[PDB]
């Protein structure tokens, strides 16, 4: 019925090319290790 | 964490646990041995009067 | 950093505004950038000693 | 100068000559996209009693790229035309139609309206007892009318790529973009 959401649901915040950097993003994300409902 | 090809290969959630907030303050994924100031805390007011 | 101005890039203040109210936005960036050069130079003089 | 291959005009005569206007409690909204029209046609000193711009200057509207234009349509009484500025308080600016505190666009001016309202509206939010606002946000996609030129590499030039100005040397790149990415930046956040 419920399950775990390890490290999933990360997207690209914008359309600016970046390479070999460590950018900090503030946006709406799916938090790690949250509980997701299972439907069937 | 981007790479040579400009693709995201890793991330860190900066409010999961204390080690993640340490990693976000130092802006790295490996942390050397030490003690690090990361945040503050403060109790919020319960109601108005 | 934009230091209170509409943009931190100077070319697109100069391409968007007219010389009366472009100087109002350029003075904010000038004071913000002088203060940071001044802070850099002072701590370099303290480390050199 | 590099502006994209695009030819058609924007329907500015549509919103300025349709004799059916709208009201202030329920105002008329239109998106403008993918068209190369002039703004100096409005600089022609027509029947414009108010012509007032906020984030830009009207002389420089010809050579920018805006990504969108929203057009608004309502009718005011006439004496309250100072309530369609940012940071104003009144029966329109609090109960019928409110601009944000950070507005970028032009205001042009030349019949039920709401009287009672339980809370002041949010910016751009939609008992009743009985003007065009252009807004935009700084992909080019609107791109005012300016003739493009040819591309020159390997030497110090000025450039203008959809309103992004600068000066530098242009060479060919080996950084493989992904087919949604347009700009490119570095550690210090520069193009
Ligand atoms: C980047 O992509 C290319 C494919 O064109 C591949 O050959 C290369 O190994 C990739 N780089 C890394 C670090 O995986």
């Amino acid at each position: 019925a419920y399950t775990n959401s390890f490290t999933r649901g990360v997207y690209y915040p914008d359309k600016v090319f970046r390479s070999s950097v460590l950018h900090s993003t503030q946006d709406l994300f799916l938090p790690f290790f949250s509980n997701v409902t299972w439907f069937h | 964490k981007y790479n040579e090809n400009g693709t995201i290969t890793d991330a860190v959630d900066c409010a999961l646990d204390p080690l993640s907030e340490t990693k976000c303050t130092l802006k790295s994924f490996t942390v050397e041995k030490g003690i690090y100031q990361t945040s503050n805390f403060r109790v919020q007011p319960t109601e108005s009067i | 950093s934009n230091f209170g101005a509409i943009s931190s890039v100077l070319n697109d203040i100069l391409s968007r505004l007219d010389p009366p109210e472009a100087e109002v936005q350029i003075d904010r960036l000038i004071t913000g950038r002088l203060q940071s050069l001044q802070t850099y130079v002072t701590q370099q003089l303290i480390r050199a000693a | 100068v590099r502006f994209p291959n695009i030819t058609n005009l924007c329907p500015f005569g549509e919103v300025f000559n349709a004799t059916r206007f709208a009201s202030v409690y329920a105002w008329n909204r239109k998106r403008i996209s993918n068209c190369v029209a002039d703004y100096s046609v409005l600089y022609n000193s027509a029947s414009f009693s108010t012509f007032k711009c906020y984030g830009v200057s009207p002389t420089k509207l010809n050579d920018l790229c805006f990504t969108n234009v929203y057009a608004d349509s309502f009718v005011i009484r006439g004496d309250e035309v100072r309530q369609i500025a940012p940071g104003q308080t009144g029966k329109i600016a609090d109960y019928n139609y409110k601009l944000p505190d950070d507005f970028t666009g032009c205001v042009i001016a030349w019949y039920l309206y709401r009287l009672f309202r339980k809370s002041n509206l949010k910016p751009f939010e939609r008992p009743l007892q009985s003007v065009v606002v252009l807004s935009f946000e700084l992909p080019a996609t609107v791109c005012g009318p300016k003739k493009s030129t040819n591309l020159v590499k390997n030497k110090c030039v000025n450039f203008n790529f959809n309103g992004l100005t600068g000066t530098g040397v242009l060479t060919e790149s080996n950084k493989k973009f992904l087919p949604f990415q347009q700009f490119g930046r570095d550690i210090a956040d520069t193009t």
